[PDB]
DNA sequence: ACGCACGAAGACCAAGTCAATGCTTAGTCTAA
């Protein structure tokens, strides 16, 4: 219904995305926000998060795929490891062990595996503006992205936070909406660039594994 | 909105929210430029405040009040509420002194208009007197138009020394930021003289606040003036003159020795025996007092001391004030009043006003931004000559050389009136004499008494008789003064300031405690982008009027030129103008 | 609900750096070959995006606390502080699944991966502290969102903002502590030390002797006590921003977190157990933009209502619900 | 549980701060070359936050004496003058492994990396000395939180709090 | 009497790196 370019800045680093992030995805999550802030926590997510200012694409086969890429990742800075652990304090357990508060008759903890199991994992961290392009309502997609403060993913430690975000008409000759992943059979002439066959889902939720179907994923953009 | 009559559409997507704004409790921060009609905005949004009941106040320059002062009489919607005027000592003469050194001058314009009352005889002052209906006597403004030959500042309300001070204490506030200084110093130490001004208000907009922090600054910190006031003690004090001065010399000299070349312990003994000895000190006892109040000033435990010997006399010099403004004293008038406020330079390429909330400190919730304007007769009318200096911007003689032939040929080239914006008086003293063997008479310079109070005139007149004059500003000119050719209601003559030349960025110009503060806390940023609001103040005097065409600009520093990486705002600055196609 | 806590740290916070750096006596951060090199543990920095020396952008570390770091904090505290002994109070015992979801959410209780109902849901996200920190073995998304512990510094300024501008610090806030570990048995002076050893004197001779034949064979070429090497912290003094918000928080959840607040103090920040490093005091909680840190504490009008909610929810807290969450 | 210990010390307190530095004779750290050096061994100063009248926060140097040097004090002082008698008075000995481990927290630079059983963490954790400093071949997390000696004084008014500012020194101490 | 404790065991190749930040110079008078 009009073409656009989400633009969104950051006043915090991100997670680097390890595969694609889409703009509908996140317009979804947006809306399914707000249905919870309508309703609450009792609601059904997946009958919410279609609700989206965004028009649809629909191929041959009827797999449809909503018109809005996949965020472009620009960085401004070189990405960096992110380190985090996890730990139960095994004296604390111990005292908690003697006092009863906890029923555990094993002897020792096992930091390899178990309840009480040592954990290192390592997560990138990119400063980076996001950038998007989409058809649909400015208005309401302006709207939506308002009440989002954070980007990307491990919010819960509080990264990607949002310094701000703007929605702009630009001409269709700059740079479509393909930029995500479409369906197999989708039509060569609306494709930008190589286009590589891959196993990803179509519509969010993308995390999904047994929503996954063989699909075009753009190459220059994994 | 009221008054929204007169209001230019620059100023109409902003005059309203900035309106709403104040019931909303909520400071707003805008840049209505120069020449975009400031003064009856301010003033229907001081009618629109009067409306709605609470008591407005306005602070505002002198020059620039008188001016308000005339946008605001015709507003009906604002005069319904009672107009109260400012009662600073030196707006007005002593009188008697002045009444006396006019007759022994035989200057019998003065003497008439003392013994007539002192009543309003210039246009500004009698509006103000007359049609705002409040009775005056004595101001200062109408001596120095009589005559220009009262330089000193003898000329001041003597504090023993009438039907304005009777009107001091008998809506719509007039004042300037020393008004409020003054009475934000009586709620801090008194809460926690003239004090007409309401002890809380709902409402005040203040038309140059990028200024307003450099004069709380210097209202809370109090300059010792040690060697001009030794001077004057042999000069003029007679009491016991020798020993008293025994000690104040001493004084000087231990301090320059010590400390030059009551925070510093090594100030304790000195400041002991200044309270022990400058107690000793007729009616110059004023020249004296404001010294004993710089040392207990000192004395009291909340100042800094900033000392070193003058640059170019070579005289001892102490300066002591309050470094922490930041704390109770700005917040005081954040809970006393919301207000708003308009400043040119407020919003920055990239700080987004933070130097103003931090400035004139600001709650941050409180605080709401606006986007910037300009119109477009501001940038397009002027380009820029790539005639850049040579040399790096010192009192070297070989730099004024170089710069005095480029501005000569500047000069040669200029299509009329033009000005030079020198930023000290060292560089203007030693650029001034090479200027003055070809220009001669063209060329006229500010002295230590040589300022705004009739070469800004002199200068007018000059340039409608044709004689391409040549103002070579020295600070005071960087700010205030007006060169819109406003006779000639073209409007777009570009010729009383056709070109104009700017001799440094400047760096460093603001010299506050305060500003010390601010970039010990924040590092050599704050200062390159407080000299860009400079420098964007400094292009303020190319433009008052609406529809000017053509004008053109020259810059003078090699430091544009060497590439260092600091002057890059300077350089983003100066790239929204076209430069001249040489 | 936005949480912010302005926190001075009296002592060093030192977030050890993952990896093995070197540096030299000097202070040379990974000296080269020529000089001596001894290990360092360097403070948890993270790459921002600054204008330093008047530039446009550069890419500076910035000394920071992980955010995960805060949030087990903050976990720690209210357990430690209220939960545990409200539970006490009770006689709740916890099973072990039900006791590693309580202190690190971890699943290893029930593995297999438990459906949640709706309802199960909606009950169990409005739980006063189960619900702030999702995870167990339904693995819930937690209403809790920590941000780091960015100091407040002239790099943190696009991250943290203008508000607190005349707190910040210009120059490094970096130091480095030199640490030392020395042989006991090299100070031994005189037979009466070596009563309390069972070998006395042999014994000592014994070790002396096979200290210095190991030092021998390793400088031709089994580790000794003594050791000597140094660890970065982050200077004592430097103020602090802690932000945390709670999406679609309850009563009894953000009293929770005000009662966690007011216990805060006690903890540690970070690691430095045995140099009591991390010791910090608040300095002003901001709820929704109004402050609420009185001198005693978060206290005041506007969060009586929060403070009764968990008072009333601890009341009647047991360790069925815990057991419930944990699918145990 | 909190315990604030004053202390002025009657002799001259010299901790040795690791690395090369040069004095002249007048008294100027690290003299320029042409000038005659001669080696110092300058007092530990760890960097601290000093807030000053202006209330800029500046980062300034502080004498101080480092909390693991004072923390083996303490140590040493229990086993020496408690703990050791104790032990002497029953006539009870200690294995070289068991006495350097009580005296510097490990028997070997090689941790054993094996996790301790929850009973003998308890057990230890209760013991009077070993409870307070823990550590041993199986990391062991101590009970004593020791800090660092802040002499009072105007530069550590922020980190001691204000309640010593009538025993604080104005000048510098060292 | 199913649940939990507790050792043995089985994959097993294997490098190159370890800074990320420096920067200048005097006008104001419009409250006691």
């Amino acid at each position: 219904m009009d073409f656009l370019k989400v633009t969104i800045n950051l006043g915090s680093p991100m997670v680097e995305p390890g595969d694609l992030f889409h703009l509908d995805a996140l317009l979804g999550a947006l809306r399914v926000s707000e249905v919870r802030a309508e309703l609450g926590d009792g609601i059904n997510p997946r009958d919410h998060h279609y609700d989206l200012p965004l028009e649809q694409y629909r191929s041959r086969s009827g797999q449809w795929v909503f018109k809005a890429s996949a965020f472009h990742i620009n960085k401004g800075a070189a990405s960096q490891n992110w380190m985090q652990t996890s730990r139960i304090n095994t004296a604390e357990a111990a005292r908690h062990r003697s006092e009863g508060f906890l029923l555990l008759r094993a002897a020792k903890p096992n930091p390899a595996g178990g309840p009480f199991k040592n954990s290192l994992y390592h997560y990138p961290l990119v400063w980076a503006t996001l950038t998007a392009y989409c058809v649909g309502d400015q208005a309401r997609i302006a709207d939506l992205l308002s009440q989002c403060r954070q980007i990307g993913g491990r919010r819960g430690v509080g990264c990607g936070r949002v310094a701000g975000f703007s929605v702009e008409v630009v001409p269709e000759v700059e740079c479509t909406w393909a930029l995500r992943a479409m369906p197999d059979d989708s039509e060569q002439s609306i494709l930008c660039g190589e286009y590589a066959l891959a196993m990803s889902a179509l519509q969010s939720p993308y995390w999904d594994r047994s929503l996954h179907k063989p699909a075009l994923v753009p190459t220059s953009l994994a | 909105i009221p008054g929204q009559s007169e209001v230019r559409e620059v100023l109409l997507p902003l005059l309203e929210q900035s309106a709403s704004a104040i019931e909303k409790g909520k400071i707003v921060f805008a840049e209505a430029a120069t020449g975009t009609g400031k003064g009856r905005m301010i003033a229907s949004l001081a009618a629109n405040a009067a409306a709605k009941g609470d008591t407005v106040v306005i602070s505002a320059p002198l020059a620039v009040t008188w001016q308000l002062i005339d946008a605001l009489k015709g507003i009906r919607e604002a005069q319904v509420a009672g107009i109260t005027l400012s009662l600073g000592r030196p707006n007005f003469v002593s009188p008697d002194r002045v009444l006396e050194w006019a007759v022994d001058n035989e200057r019998v314009e003065l003497a008439a208009w003392v013994e007539q009352g002192g009543k309003p005889l210039s246009e500004r002052t009698k509006g103000a007197s007359e049609v705002i209906e409040h009775e005056l006597c004595w101001m200062l403004e109408d001596a120095l138009v009589l005559a220009e030959d009262l330089p000193i500042d003898a000329i001041m309300l003597s504090p023993d020394d009438c039907p304005a001070q009777r009107l001091y204490k008998s809506g719509i506030v007039l004042c300037s930021h020393y008004m409020l200084a003054a009475h934000v110093r009586f709620m801090q130490l008194r809460g926690l003289q003239s004090f007409s001004l309401p002890q809380a208000i709902d409402t005040l907009i203040v038309d140059e606040a990028h200024l307003l922090e450099q004069a709380f600054a210097a209202i809370y910190s109090h300059t010792l003036r040690l060697r001009p006031l030794v001077r004057a003690i042999e000069s003029h004090v007679g009491r016991g003159k020798t020993p008293v001065v025994n000690a104040l010399n001493a004084l000087a000299q231990q301090i320059t020795r010590t400390v030059q070349q009551d925070e510093v312990p090594s100030l304790e003994p000195a400041l002991r025996d200044a309270l022990t000895a400058l107690e000793s000190i007729g009616g110059a006892k004023a020249v004296i007092r404001v010294a004993i109040r710089a040392i207990k000033d000192a004395l009291s435990g909340r100042s800094r001391l900033r000392m070193e010997l003058t640059p170019v006399r070579h005289f001892p010099m102490l300066v002591s004030g309050r470094a922490n403004l930041q704390k109770a004293l700005l917040s005081l008038w954040d809970s006393v009043a919301g207000a708003a406020l308009v400043s040119a330079t407020i919003y920055a390429s990239d700080d987004h006003a933070v130097l103003t909330r931090w400035k004139l400190e600001v709650p941050p919730a409180r605080a709401i931004y606006l986007p910037p304007v300009h119109p477009a007769w501001t940038t397009e009318p002027v380009v820029l000559h790539p005639d850049r200096n040579a040399i790096e911007p010192n009192d070297s003689p070989e730099w004024a050389d170089e710069t005095a032939g480029l501005i000569t040929k500047v000069a040669e080239r200029a299509a009329g009136g033009t000005l030079v914006l020198c930023t000290s008086y060292q560089n203007a003293e030693l650029l001034q004499g090479r200027l003055l063997a070809v220009l001669g008479e063209r060329l006229i310079v500010q002295t230590k008494v040589s300022s705004a109070s009739m070469c800004v005139a002199q200068y007018k007149a000059l340039y409608r008789a044709g004689a391409r004059p040549v103002w070579l500003g020295v600070g005071a000119a960087w700010t205030g003064i007006d060169l819109s050719d406003e006779q000639a209601t073209d409007p777009a003559d570009d010729a009383m300031l056709s070109d104009l030349v700017i001799t440094r960025l400047p760096v460093g110009l603001n010299r506050s405690l305060t500003h010390e503060r601010r970039v010990a806390i924040a590092g050599f940023k704050i200062v390159t982008l407080e000299a860009v609001w400079q420098l964007r103040q400094g292009l303020g005097r190319l433009v008052r009027r609406p529809g000017v065409k053509n004008k053109n600009l020259w810059v003078l520093d090699s430091r544009i030129g060497g590439n260092t990486p600091w002057v890059a705002p300077y350089r983003k600055l100066l790239s929204r103008y076209r430069t001249a196609p040489l | 609900m936005q949480i912010e806590v302005l926190i001075r740290n009296i002592t060093p916070i030192f977030s050890a750096a993952p990896g093995s750096y070197y540096v030299s006596l000097d202070g040379t951060i990974n000296p080269p070959q020529g000089a001596s090199r001894f290990p360092l543990t360097r403070a948890r920095t993270m790459t921002v995006v600054a204008e330093t020396g008047d530039g446009v952008a550069k890419a500076v570390p910035l000394p920071i606390v992980p955010g995960n770091t805060m949030r087990n904090l903050l976990r720690r505290t209210m357990l430690k502080d209220v939960i545990e002994p409200a539970l006490r109070d009770k006689s709740a015992q916890l099973s072990i699944g039900a006791y590693a979801t309580a202190y690190a959410g971890n699943s290893s209780g029930n593995p297999d991966g438990v459906p949640s109902s709706f309802d199960e849901i909606v009950t169990m996200r409005a739980h006063p502290f189960l619900g702030l920190f999702g995870g167990g073995p339904r693995m819930l998304q937690g209403r809790l969102m920590v941000d780091s512990l960015y100091p407040i510094h002239q790099f943190s300024q696009r991250i943290i903002g203008s508000d607190y501008i005349n707190d910040s610090i210009k120059g490094g806030i970096t130091e480095i502590v030199w640490t030392r570990r020395n042989d006991p048995i090299l100070q031994l002076g005189s037979p009466d030390d070596a009563a309390v050893i069972e070998g006395g004197a042999q014994a000592a001779n014994d070790w002396i002797t096979s200290l210095l034949a190991t030092t021998k064979a390793k400088k031709g070429k089994g580790r000794g006590l003594k050791a000597f090497n140094a660890h970065e912290v982050v200077i004592a003094g430097v103020k602090w921003l802690w932000r945390i918000n709670v999406d679609r928080p309850s009563e009894s959840q953000i009293g929770l977190i005000l009662l966690a607040l007011n216990k805060l103090a006690n903890q540690r920040i970070a690691g430095g157990h045995a140099k009591d490093y991390g010791r910090f005091v608040i300095e002003d909680v901001i709820l929704d933009g109004e402050s609420v840190w009185t001198p005693s504490g978060v206290s005041g009008q506007a969060t009586e209502q929060f403070f009764d909610a968990i008072a009333e929810a601890l009341d009647g807290m047991t360790s069925s619900e815990f057991e419930q969450f944990a699918a145990s």
